[PDB]
């Protein structure tokens, strides 16, 4: 509730970072990585 | 409603520190990975 | 043609450049929002200062050479009577769809994914508000009735009348009755007329059930009223459009008379045709002469003779609403006209208003009509303005509650529900589809947040408490204090929008967040 | 560009400025002449062959163009104190001017809408007019002069009227009808039967 | 004392050459979005401060019109394209600026445009010969002019309630078209009419027009309901005892006088009806009622009339039958009478429909559907809508080429084959047109949101490979046989498209000095 809802959503958005810049560096489409990490996030939980 | 005044103007400060940091980062972040950009200084 | 002084954008700054100044228009009229929303003064070129906080009227007022924002301020204009008092929240919601729009392109989006998405949102927001409408015409005809009633003052309290706006919400459920049938559940404004002027008090509002037809009746001497004469069956209204003149010359005229064979030969033949023409009106028995055009000096006279008062310069709607409310029929020429097609009203009387010394002429029915008119008075012509549109508001509030039985909250508890379960759900949808969803969340955030920031709460935490609210207790109206309100939770405040109202807001929303996005190329050419 | 004919919206920031400061500075016109006291204003006319100086408020802001439309809109709404008493606009235009630089003060140290200003300026001058009410004075003193004096006027009203059937109990009813109420004169107090 | 050029003067050669395909890529790039139906729209304001929004290329083009020289010739040959043809404006446009676009490194190389001139004629006739070859005409391959439109008529009611009686329907939209001018195809020409009771595959094909029964007065089943040498004659306003039209209210105070007028006004309704045997109508129609006495006459005279007739339905079966519509009894002519092969009321649904069987040469038909409910038979209707439209739409192009970049895919494909076997300069050019031909599919796909790249690649990759049909679905991002999907181009607008962008490019090319006079 309040300021920190917010705040720790900004935080999670950010933390996505990494895993685009490693897209963007390896030539794969942004979107596409990121969308299919987290489908199959849906049962695994670091492995994929 | 009432609040802070905030008769100071830290925020030019804090947001030309936030845009140079972000400017280092933004040129540090091409190189992450294995096939990372190479940079020559 | 025309290539010098023409300018484009596309490929690098179209979008940002549309977004914005989609987000410029936006900004408008964004603080003005709510009943609380802060006024804006717009000023004629005359230099007439005028006051308002109506976020349609200061965008219909607003010209500009911005391709987007013209496009927008069109469609708004055109949106204001689908619904009049969405015209800043579809404009809010739009902006902020923008908004996300652009962060969605500049991670790699196509504007027709983001267009695609924000639809599928918007599908999926209309099912949940269903989901969690409720019904008041399905549990009690005394509920029912009484929240339009308190639907129409809240409509007029943000105004000048709050002082005696009951008189104001009771005109108005009573055209809507009368104008309005449960076969289809539409009200027909065409037939409820506004009308009104400079002058008077608030209290002085009256609802006419026939056309109201303010006219000097041509001759100083023409009689003014016309009596019931002691119970007779009403008044006869002889409904006509041809002239009260015989055929003249349009290349010379001048008849004038030189000798006396002219002047007998030219006599027989006006006369013949006035008489022609006054012998039909007695024959048809109407008690007063209507016509679309006017009168000459004999004919005036001839119906002075014989009691029959004149009505002159009627416009073909006025006729068309004095058939509806006489039940009578529209002849086109005296030779037409018969006892048969003449309407009948209970009388044409001169009504006072107030202090008003105009006399106005009035025809009244007294009974159920299927056309209205809704006077409206008051003290300054920002009283007037501001009675008709609260009446204007009303009446489409009104339409939209019977029309359909399902109702939601206002105070941004609907947009709060939509944007929970359109969060919940892009979790559940895999590809751009989340993002679009997210957007499209993030988006609906911004009326309760614009709604709190006018109102001076924190958007934030007030955003968090409704959220929380709305989430970890359970789903219910609550929404942001946008009266003065002893706490939230509007259901037990009985601030009620109709479900159709919201649908409209969010459909009509999406549609100009398509029509801006799917423009990539804009091209303006110079001026003369 | 937006709307045109040199009327256009402007920045929010200098909408707010103008809208306060303004609409203040229209004080200042005044503010020397408040009060028996006060101070002479020039006016002076661009031929400069009908200047003239004086020192009703009235005169110096309906005579003294005001180009931003804040101060049009003050004066506007100040214009009410004419016609309503005829005196004291003076007092009116400072009073107002004051009230928007403390609002204008508020709003520098809060940077918030001021709709909970404009809430509580109005619980503050009812506290105000019930203040004064309160130190009110009554000179209504030998009210059998005022009862002779209603009767006298109420006689001479009803000339050449319909109650002129029976001018002295028509007076005496009217002037019963007022004295009796100890309150409130507003017609919605006194009821008419026709019968 | 006059100049015109105001002292200003301009180079020539491959720099003015640069400056028209600059100006070609401008105008491409500006007119990019609209390709396809997915494609975005364009906003312009017009000098009077018009605002369009439109994504049509010709009204682009109309408002834009830019003075470049360049731009000018390619506004033009899209004009004279849209107006020849109406398809691929914006197709033919895209195609001139990729070609001007692929002209250009010939240019800085030295290439002279006479050359990639002569290099994009031959690619265009071989382009041409290669969608000819692609162009599907068949006979036995179970598909042909007919047996295709039953097909496509087939795939227009899949997932619908007569899915599953296709087979009968398909027939039925298929003849409703062909029985009519094939060159003159209109949807208002196939009337379908609703008939309650019996199976939905127990349909009626009529070759002319049908309609509900309308007469309702005495004489009813009293006269002949069959006709092997029918005349159908619309008789406007006689058909009664008493003047209907143009007739007067005539007050008579004695009987004698009365019954007199009405002997007389009953012996000239007995000559007119006699006049209407006398004339040859076997078929009397007309949109009024008709009375007794004609109806009486025409049974005793073995005469069919039947009155009440929808407009509608009464100028569809003039139009079917050859005939007209007379005013009068006595002005009725030979010419004005149709025939049929056979006329009958069909009793079907317990009530009696009159039809028209058998006439070849009728400009419009009727459908009878039948159904156990009302409900049924307007699915019926609806479903049988669709597929006559799109069985219209596939008639009125009946050689079609694979779309959905099939078509450029297999032209890009032989183009390429051959500049192996064209040793020499023209290698490049055949390339380059190649190349370009690719950039509709390209286009479309940016347009569509979808990876070009990705969706190209797969795209050449397969086309080598199995059929010449593949192609790119705009359904669901992915590639595969339009053709068998029923999605294609018309082979003719292809060519027309193609040979107008060549003309451009070439009359553009061709241009190696510009000079404006001042006026």
């Amino acid at each position: 509730e309040g300021v920190q809802a917010f705040i720790w959503q900004e935080f999670a958005s950010a933390l996505e970072v990494i895993p685009t810049t490693l897209a963007e560096n390896a030539g794969l489409n942004s979107i596409k990585v990121v969308t299919e990490l987290r489908s199959k996030h849906e049962n695994g939980e670091l492995n994929d | 409603n009432a609040t802070f005044k905030n008769k100071e103007k830290p925020q030019e400060v804090r947001k030309a520190n936030i845009i140079a940091a972000r400017s280092v980062a933004d040129a540090i972040r091409t190189s992450l990975g294995p096939k990372g950009m190479d940079k020559m200084i | 043609k025309d290539q010098g002084n023409k300018k484009r954008q596309h490929g690098l700054e179209a979008k940002k450049s549309h977004i914005l100044a989609a987000r410029s228009v936006a900004s408008i009229i964004k603080t003005s929002l709510g009943p609380r929303g802060l006024d804006k003064i717009l000023i004629s070129p005359d230099g007439e200062i005028t006051i308002t906080n109506d976020g349609a009227t200061i965008l219909s007022q607003m010209e500009l050479d911005n391709e987007i924002a013209k496009l927008l301020v069109q469609l708004s204009k055109s949106q204001d009577d689908e619904i009049g008092d969405g015209t800043t929240g579809v404009v809010v919601l739009a902006s902020a769809l923008l908004d996300q729009a652009l962060e969605l392109i500049q991670k790699g989006i196509h504007p027709i994914k983001i267009a695609n998405g924000f639809d599928e949102a918007a599908k999926l927001a209309i099912s949940k508000l269903e989901e969690t409408c409720d019904d008041i015409s399905a549990s009690n005809d005394e509920l029912f009735r009484d929240f339009l009633l308190r639907a129409a003052k809240t409509s007029l309290g943000s105004k000048i009348v709050s002082k005696d706006h009951d008189r104001f919400a009771e005109m108005a459920v009573e055209a809507v009755i009368n104008v309005m049938d449960k076969d289809r559940k539409d009200v027909d404004f065409d037939l409820i007329k506004m009308q009104g002027r400079v002058g008077g008090s608030i209290s002085d509002s009256k609802l006419i059930n026939g056309v109201i037809l303010d006219k000097d009746f041509s001759h100083p001497q023409m009689p003014k009223c016309v009596l019931p004469k002691e119970g007779s069956d009403g008044v006869k209204l002889a409904i006509l459009t041809c002239p009260f003149e015989p055929p003249k010359p349009k290349t010379k005229h001048k008849l004038d008379i030189s000798s006396v064979e002219e002047y007998q030969k030219l006599q027989t033949y006006e006369q013949d045709k006035f008489k022609e023409m006054i012998d039909d009106v007695k024959k048809a028995g109407a008690d007063v002469v209507i016509c679309q055009w006017g009168f000459d000096d004999e004919a005036n006279h001839l119906l002075l003779q014989n009691d029959l008062p004149a009505v002159r310069w009627v416009g073909g709607q006025e006729l068309e609403h004095i058939a509806i409310s006489t039940n009578g029929r529209i002849v086109p020429r005296f030779q037409d006209l018969s006892k048969d097609k003449l309407g009948t009203c209970s009388r044409i009387y001169e009504q006072e208003f107030g202090t008003t010394k105009d006399r106005m002429l009035i025809i009244e029915q007294s009974k159920e009509t299927k056309t209205v008119t809704c006077f409206v008075r008051g003290s300054n012509k920002m009283i007037v303005d501001e009675a008709e549109r609260a009446l204007h508001d009303s009446l489409c509030v009104v339409r939209n509650l019977v029309k359909d039985s399902r109702v939601v909250y206002g105070g941004g508890a609907a947009e709060v529900t939509m944007s929970l379960a359109v969060s919940e759900e892009a979790d559940k949808q895999r590809g751009i589809d989340q993002y679009a969803f997210r957007g499209f969340a993030q988006a609906l955030d911004t009326i309760p947040m614009t709604l709190a920031e006018n109102s001076g709460l924190d958007p934030i935490g007030t955003l968090s408490t409704l959220k929380s609210k709305q989430l970890k207790e359970k789903i219910s109206n609550i929404g942001v204090d946008c009266l003065g309100y002893g706490s939230n939770d509007m259901k037990e405040l009985f601030v009620v929008d109709p479900f159709i109202g919201k649908k409209q807001q969010i459909l009509l929303a999406t549609q100009l967040c398509r029509m801006i996005l799917k423009i990539d190329n804009v091209i303006i050419s110079g001026k003369d | 560009q937006i709307f045109g004919d040199q009327v256009t919206e402007e920045r929010a920031e200098n909408a707010r400025l103008s809208a306060f400061v303004g609409a203040i500075a229209v004080g200042d016109l005044v503010k020397s002449t408040l009060g028996p006291k006060g101070m002479d204003k020039l006016l002076q006319s661009a031929s400069s062959n009908t200047c003239m100086v004086t020192n009703d408020g009235a005169t110096i802001l309906k005579s003294i163009p005001l180009d931003n439309p804040a101060a049009k809109v003050l004066v506007n709404i100040s214009k009410v104190q004419d016609d309503e008493v005829g005196d004291g606009t003076t007092s009116v235009t400072v009073l107002s001017a004051e009230l928007l630089r403390e609002a204008e003060k508020l709003i520098d140290q809060s940077k918030i809408h001021p709709q909970t200003i404009i809430e509580g300026y109005r619980l503050a001058s009812a506290a105000a007019l019930d203040a004064l009410t309160k130190a009110a004075v009554d000179n209504s003193h030998d009210k059998t002069m005022f009862r002779e004096d209603l009767i006298h006027i109420a006689k001479t009203t009803l000339s050449s009227k319909i109650l002129s059937q029976d001018k002295d109990h028509f007076a005496e009813l009217a002037t019963n009808a007022i004295l009796r109420l100890k309150g409130s004169t507003n017609l919605e107090h006194i009821q008419i039967i026709k019968i | 004392i006059v100049v015109l050029k105001e002292g200003t003067d301009a180079s020539q050669g491959k720099g003015q050459i640069i400056s028209n395909i600059n100006a070609c890529v401008a105008v491409q790039e500006a007119l990019k979005p609209t390709l396809g139906p997915l494609g975005s729209d364009i906003l312009i304001v017009t000098s009077n401060q018009k605002t369009t929004i439109s994504n049509d290329g010709a009204t682009i083009l109309k408002l834009l019109d830019v003075v470049h020289p360049a731009a000018k010739t390619l506004v033009d040959i899209s004009r004279a394209q849209d107006a020849e043809v109406g398809d691929g404006t914006t197709s033919v446009t895209i195609l001139a600026g990729e070609l001007m676009k692929e002209a250009k490194p010939f240019l800085e190389e030295g290439i002279s445009s006479h050359l990639i001139m002569k290099g994009y004629r031959k690619a265009v006739s071989l382009a041409v010969e290669k969608i000819n070859e692609l162009a599907v005409d068949i006979t036995s391959e179970k598909s042909s002019g007919r047996e295709l439109l039953e097909r496509c008529a087939r795939t227009a009611m899949s997932s619908k309630l007569i899915h599953n009686n296709a087979d009968f329907f398909v027939k039925m939209c298929v003849d409703a078209v062909l029985s009519l001018d094939r060159n003159d195809l209109d949807d208002k020409l196939i009337g379908i009419k609703k008939i309650p009771g019996g199976a939905m595959e127990e349909s009626l094909f009529i070759n002319g027009v049908a309609f509900k029964k309308t007469f309702s007065y005495a004489g009813f089943e009293q006269q002949p309901k069959k006709f092997n040498n029918p005349k159908i004659l619309s008789l406007n306003v006689e058909l009664e005892l008493k003047a209907e039209k143009d007739n007067a209210e005539v007050r008579v105070e004695h009987v004698e006088d009365y019954q007199a007028i009405v002997d007389a006004e009953w012996q000239l309704i007995f000559e007119k009806l006699r006049q209407v045997e006398e004339t040859g109508a076997n078929i009397v129609l007309s949109k009024l009622p008709i009375g007794d006495l004609a109806t009486q006459f025409f049974a005793d005279r073995n005469i069919f009339c039947a009155g009440r007739v929808s407009a509608d339905d009464m100028n569809r079966v003039i139009q079917a039958v050859g005939g007209s519509i007379q005013s009068t009894t006595s002005d009725i002519k030979p010419e004005h009478l149709g025939t049929c092969a056979l006329f009958e009321e069909m009793q079907i649904g317990s009530e009696r429909y009159n039809l028209f069987q058998g006439c070849p040469q009728a400009k419009t038909c009727t459908l009878l559907l039948r159904g156990g409910a009302e409900q049924v038979i307007a699915e019926v209707e609806r479903s049988l809508h669709d597929a006559i439209m799109i069985v219209k739409r596939a008639l009125q192009n009946k050689l079609i080429v694979a779309g959905g970049g099939a078509t450029e895919m297999e032209v890009s494909k032989c183009l390429r084959d051959y500049s192996k076997t064209i040793a020499g300069k023209q290698q490049m050019i055949i390339n380059a047109f190649a190349k370009a031909l690719e950039v509709i599919p390209r286009q479309l796909c940016e347009n569509a949101g979808f990876d070009a790249i990705e969706i190209l690649n797969k795209l050449r990759l397969a086309h080598s490979k199995g059929e010449k049909w593949y192609g790119v679905v705009f359904e669901t991002e992915n590639i595969g046989d339009n053709f068998a999907k029923f999605v294609w181009e018309p082979a003719l607008v292809k060519i027309n498209a193609l040979n107008s962008a060549t003309e451009a490019t070439n009359l553009i090319l061709s241009v190696d000095e510009t000079i404006t006079n001042k006026g």
